[PDB]
């Protein structure tokens, strides 16, 4: 059972019953058993949202459509006032039906279908793959927003620019260079800090 | 067992079981065996880094590099110093955490997961004493290199040749007194 | 007492003689014969060995790349690949005097260097390498990949990482992943490299890791692929005046099927190669979904095997039980793999010399000769290994009770008929080929060359005429202009293919005559005799009339003693041993034929080969004696040149061959008695008996003697022919 | 030639011959062909996601082959 | 760059030809004659 | 770093014992010699090396403090005992703060009073003050018996 660094120790409440366990809880926010399930469901839905959002942002830059941070300013074939009213009206019923699913079963669902799987490949390994991909997509979305904050342009453009000069084009040579360098050094020292005390 | 001060008995916390134990501890930093063994490992690795540093400085001077050993940091290189720091910190953190965890399982040095990292044998207590003594000499030599470059602005081999050419002169007295002429 | 080496055999470790070292070194890879070996541990050891071999291969490739980038002249060879010789690596030999230093100083270098014959320059230049920086990056990448493979090999042997026994027997999953992933995805990736890097680099556009994400490989940019208008990708190809490496006359197409060869480089078009890799990638990927693994759909190889028995009972039980006798036998799988690998290697040699794939490879005659000979000898060794492992399967893993009535048992049921018919074919071919050669030799000696028998190879010439060659005049299939087979390819690939096959300046279906017919019969004789020896040794491995219990003695053993008239070389190992000589002789004949025909073609006089290839005197004088004049003149009392190393290698191979003859003719007993006399001499000598041996000196065993003699024979054979081939081709051109 | 019409028609046609024509034959051959995952579906004839993916792959390959052949203008 | 120095063959060839084979031969010879306990 | 030190001194293998907190002689010796004397000596080094040259129009930063002499005689009067050489040629009454007009060469003076323009104490006087109190505090740091 690999941990979040070579030589970690579970904080007595992450024994491994949950999928994708690595003993990562320094703030100990999952000390409560009741909060662990809710936080897990929140992590799963945040991961699903980030997965769909990252795939959508990556697809818009390939075709040539407007950037993800400027797509809202574009004029569509509707009114923004009516869009917000419809969005909160549909999501009220959708989120209400999803919340009642978690109280009866404990996982996500769509509308009145708690185990929503028309094809049927709901396996234990598939649940962990969803969590891993969701975590990766959450970091990817944070990276998309951060790259657009300092460099702008776009994710695909950022990757293309990094290939031109990898030794000179990175987060360390950008406007947030020293902060991230100090943070990387502090993070690299952190496992030794935890292992020195234990 | 000869000690550092003649007629001085070695302390009780210092026994000849260690490699370079000469009974030298006027401050008493090795009272407990736990801190003593941790400091022994710290001395060995400090000496290893100093040995590599002195060897590198002497090799750079012998091979005729353009900047001196105190200017190599500011020299232009591919993948600038701003980008070299995180890569070095990440790889050093991994290597050092593996070295530290291997030290907890067994009280010896290593390399990632080879504890002890001893290929081709050739290990003996005498070799351990030689390693500790060479490390101490290298540490003193590195500090000598730093202070020599500070007060004389000359590289190690250059300063040694300057001292050999004129022994009664070009020493600490001349360099400490003729400081404006050096700059 | 008992020594630590070997650790896998306590019986060999208890041996107090020198036989212990030799046997421990020769049985280290025999995992099934170690102490305390199970099936799971066996498979794990083989897995680690596979990783170690992969690491060695990748490290060797990285070493070649590094030496070409460091001491080679790749940056200057690409500018003039016709008049500049490639450089392998530098030479640092303190034994060289002044003449050796200036003699080896060639190829525009500053010191003594070796001129390469491996052809890596043409291959790397064709795939996209232009500067030494590319070779350095490739060498570093391959070295890191080799290190990762070595670490993986070490990691898979530790606990929590060792695969289970059932994992190694998942034939359906492994075959689906190798057909779809290792074969299809790899070919698709190669197509991507050819379209994105090789094709733009050959047209004068530098595309690398720093600019491939912004350079479009086609002006339409992936649109015709998604819209199904793939025909737009073949539009505007490279014209007939295209210069390799520049933009002069370069087209914009990425996937074509023009066929033939490039007019300048005399090699295959890059667009056609990319299209080829794409088509085979699609085929391999589709073929990767044939077996059922974990999703219900698919097939089961056991069901297909058990459902293939003819109703007439001609094959007995058919293929029933073949899945269990193959999945549980590693020697069967290794034999099948080696047989297919050897056949593919021979296919590679033939296709590469006839259809040159790398730029400026046809002009390099030494590269062609060395590459063809190298691949053919490797293929011969691999084929012998396939048959040897088949014999090992019969002795160690064959189960008659499980294979009752199937095709495998029926092979041993009529093995006498197979060996007898192979003997008849080999005898007929040998008698007729030797008789025709001696008859032609006598006619040439008596001054009547018109009296010799010269049978025209009408069958192979008919096949060549079917392919499109109009020199013979059959005028049918691709040779006749009114045929449907001809008119159906005139718009896709037949123009270039016909223009390349009708040209007599290339190696694409060379003209053949009576000499080619006779040497082909000699080749057939060698193949049939080698097959006879190997097949007879594999079928008689479990027993015969002389040794009814040979299966109880293992694959390799000395003999059964002098009883029953004599049982020398009765094991299957001895059959393989005698077959190695026939393999070397067969490959020697095929390589002699290839070298002589191509030498006469490159010299511009194919009539010399056509007139002297019918009698053996022509082969001995006009080929072996005429082409060795420059080789043996590498060093003489008048001085030396760069060809002296090949002369030394020539004599080196001759010496090794003759040394092998000693282990092959003289046998153990005489040597053991001599060793006993030497033991007495050392034990009764003052100032020297104080130094006693730790292992009792004994003569080499019979099996060890056969292996040592065979190794010397093969090494001397290979080195002698390689030295003669490279020296003659390099000096002549 | 319209790519959307060809691809849609080819995929729908092979999915139709896989659901209404070759479903029983494929099920009978898969049964006699004898750690796993069972793909339960609400289709009355057991046409799970695996069969849909396989038939759709065959349909897309045939449709793209037809489009390519017609694109060659031969 | 990855280019070795000019003196690299003069040091690596004698190493790979005399230092490494002697050490390897001595180590292997000592290992073969090791007696089991 | 200080916050991390506070967190680290609460974890096991880093908590000081009660006897360490009661070593009054050692604590007083280190506070008088190190926390007071060495800190004042370092402040004197900054005033002599940076503040005084910057007040005379000469930029002295981390990029050039190793090649810029605080005094033209360069540590020779300090080692030879001719300390009065450091008080020679001070800033005149017409010195403009931040420029070289009217500036001197002295680094340790005791002129007293205030600067005619800035109406503040002389920088050389403050440097000399910190040097004297640094020596006094360091000497006072050897009064108690420790080991």
């Amino acid at each position: 059972r690999p941990m979040w660094y070579p030589g970690a120790t579970a904080p007595a409440h992450l024994d491994g019953s949950m999928l994708g366990d690595y003993g990562f809880d320094p703030l100990r926010l999952g000390v409560n058993k009741d909060n662990l399930k809710w936080f897990r469901e929140a992590e799963l839905t945040n991961g699903r949202w980030a997965m769909a959002a990252v795939v959508g942002i990556l697809f818009t830059d390939a075709v040539g459509l407007p950037k993800f941070w400027t797509a809202g300013a574009e004029k569509y074939a509707l009114d923004n006032q009516t869009l917000a009213l419809i969005e909160v009206a549909v999501f009220a019923v959708l989120e209400g039906k999803r919340y009642e699913i978690y109280k009866k079963t404990g996982e996500t669902g769509f509308l009145s279908f708690a185990p929503f799987d028309p094809m049927g490949m709901k396996s234990e390994e598939m649940k962990l793959k969803e969590l891993k991909n969701g975590r990766l997509a959450m970091l990817a979305f944070l990276g998309f927003c951060s790259q657009a904050a300092v460099y702008g342009k776009g994710p695909i453009e950022t990757l293309q620019l990094h290939l031109a000069d990898p030794g000179h084009n990175n987060i360390y040579t950008s406007s947030v260079g020293p902060e991230t360098a100090v943070t990387v050094a502090v993070l690299c020292v952190l496992p030794m800090i935890i292992e020195a005390t234990k | 067992r000869p000690t550092w001060l003649p007629g001085l008995n070695p302390p009780a916390h210092l026994k000849g079981a260690l490699a370079g134990d000469n009974g030298f501890d006027p401050l008493g930093l090795g009272q407990d065996e736990g801190r003593l063994k941790w400091y022994a490992e710290a001395e060995k690795t400090n000496g290893r880094w100093a040995m590599m540093a002195v060897a590198g400085i002497l090799g750079q001077e012998l091979l005729g590099v353009t900047p001196a050993w105190w200017e190599a940091g500011a020299k232009e290189y591919d993948i600038p110093a701003q980008a070299l720091t995180p890569i070095e910190f990440i790889v050093m953190g991994f290597l050092e955490i593996k070295r530290y965890q291997g030290f907890k399982q067994t009280g010896t040095s290593g390399f990632i997961n080879s504890f002890p990292f001893d290929p081709a044998g050739m290990n003996s207590p005498s070799m351990a004493t030689k390693e500790v003594k060479n490390g101490r000499l290298a540490m003193v030599a590195f500090i000598g290199f730093c202070v020599q470059a500070l007060a004389t602005r000359t590289q190690p081999i250059e300063g040694l040749t300057a001292h050999l050419a004129d022994p009664f002169g070009k020493n600490i007295t001349y360099y400490l007194t003729h400081l404006p002429e050096t700059l | 007492a008992t020594k630590l080496f070997p650790k896998f055999s306590q019986g060999l470790a208890q041996d107090p003689t020198t036989r212990r070292i030799w046997y421990g070194l020769a049985m280290a890879h025999d995992f099934e014969s170690h102490d305390g070996m199970t099936e799971e541990n066996l498979y794990q050891k083989i897995f680690a060995s596979h990783f170690g071999q992969l690491s060695i291969i990748f490290l060797w490739t990285s070493g070649n790349l590094f030496h070409v980038a460091w001491q080679g002249n790749f940056e200057q060879w690409v500018t003039d690949p016709v008049h500049i010789r490639p450089i392998a690596h530098a030479i640092w030999d303190p034994h060289f005097g002044q003449p050796a230093v200036e003699a080896f100083t060639r190829g525009g270098a500053s010191g003594p260097v070796n001129i390469s014959t491996s052809g890596v320059y043409q291959w790397w230049y064709t795939i996209g390498m232009r500067t030494n920086q590319d070779l350095y990056v490739g060498s570093v990448f391959l070295a890191l990949v080799s290190a990762i493979f070595l670490f993986a090999g070490w990691l898979h042997l530790q606990p929590n990482f060792q695969p289970s026994l059932s994992w190694f027997k998942d034939a359906e999953s492994r075959l689906n992943h190798h057909l779809s992933g290792l074969f299809g995805v790899s070919s698709l990736a190669w197509t991507g490299h050819l379209v994105h890097v090789a094709i733009p680099e050959s047209r004068g556009q530098h595309v690398g890791w720093d600019n491939f994400l912004s350079v479009l490989p086609h002006p339409q940019g992936l649109t015709p692929f998604f819209t199904g208008n793939w025909a737009a990708y073949a539009q505007s190809p490279d014209t007939a005046s295209h210069v390799f490496g520049t933009a002069q006359g370069s087209g914009q197409a990425i996937l074509t099927f023009l066929g033939g060869f490039h007019p300048q480089t005399q090699s295959l078009w890059l667009t056609d190669m990319a299209h080829h890799h794409l088509a085979i990638a699609v085929i391999f990927i589709v073929a990767g979904h044939m077996y059922r693994t974990n999703f219900g759909i698919g097939h089961r190889m056991q069901a297909i095997l058990e459902a293939h028995t003819p109703p007439s009972g001609s094959l007995g039980a058919g293929h029933k039980g073949l899945f269990d006798t193959v999945n549980n036998s590693l020697h069967f799988q290794l034999g099948l793999a080696l047989a297919s690998v050897g056949t593919i290697t021979s296919l590679v040699a033939q296709h590469m010399y006839s259809l040159p794939p790398y730029a400026f490879q046809a002009i390099d005659f030494t590269t062609q000769a060395a590459l063809y000979t190298h691949h053919q000898y490797i293929a011969g060794f691999i084929m012998c290994g396939a048959f040897a492992h088949g014999a090992i399967f019969f002795i160690r893993d064959y189960d008659p009770e499980q294979n009752k009535g199937n095709v495998l048992a029926r092979m041993l049921d009529h093995k006498e008929a197979l060996i007898s018919h192979l003997s008849w074919v080999s005898l007929f071919l040998g008698f007729h080929t030797l008789g025709l050669y001696v008859h032609n030799d006598v006619m040439q000696a008596f001054g009547t060359p018109e009296k010799q028998i010269l049978i025209e190879p009408v069958f192979a010439q008919w096949i060549q005429a079917a392919h499109g060659k109009a020199l013979y005049g059959f005028d049918f299939l691709l040779s006749s202009k009114t045929s449907a087979a001809f008119a159906n390819g005139q718009s896709l690939w037949l123009p270039g293919w016909l223009d390349a096959i009708n040209n007599n300046q290339n190696s694409l279906f060379l003209t053949i005559g009576p000499g080619d017919f006779l040497v082909h019969h000699a080749i057939a004789l060698g193949l049939h005799t080698t097959t006879l020896i190997l097949v007879k040794g594999a079928l008689d491995a479990r027993g015969s009339k002389l040794m009814p219990d040979k299966k109880d003695f293992g694959y390799s053993f000395p003999c059964d003693g002098p009883g029953r008239g004599g049982t020398c070389d009765i094991s299957a190992y001895d059959a393989f041993y005698l077959a190695v000589f026939w393999m070397l002789n067969t490959i020697g004949w095929v390589t002699f034929y290839w070298h002589w025909k191509h030498l006469t073609l490159w010299q511009g006089n194919v009539a010399q080969f056509d007139e002297s290839s019918t009698y053996l005197m022509g082969w001995l004088r006009d080929y072996l004696w005429l082409n060795s004049s420059q080789l043996i003149n590498g060093y003489n009392p008048f001085g030396m040149n760069s060809l002296s190393v090949w002369a030394w290698t020539f004599l080196f191979g001759h010496l090794i061959y003759a040394t092998g003859f000693m282990f092959l003719i003289s046998w153990r007993g005489y040597w053991q008695e001599l060793i006993e006399t030497l033991v007495w001499a050392h034990e009764k000598t003052p100032l020297a008996n104080l130094v006693y041996w730790k292992d009792k000196p004994v003569a080499l065993s019979i099996v060890q003697a056969r292996l040592v003699g065979l190794a010397h024979f093969s090494v001397g054979y290979i080195f002698t022919y390689a030295a003669f081939l490279i020296a003659s081709t390099s000096g002549r051109f | 030639l319209d790519p959307q019409i060809v691809i849609s028609g080819s995929t729908a046609a092979f999915l139709a011959i896989g659901r209404f024509v070759f479903l029983g034959y494929q099920r009978r051959e898969a049964n006699f062909d004898s750690n796993s995952t069972i793909f339960a579906t609400n289709d009355p004839a057991g046409f799970n996601i695996i069969d849909v993916a396989g038939w759709g792959a065959l349909g897309h390959a045939v449709g793209f082959a037809v489009l390519a052949i017609n694109s060659l203008q031969g | 760059p990855f280019v070795p120095p000019s003196w690299a063959p003069s040091v690596f060839v004698p190493l790979t030809g005399l230092v490494l084979p002697a050490i390897a031969m001595a180590t292997l010879f000592v290992y073969i004659e090791k007696e089991a306990p």
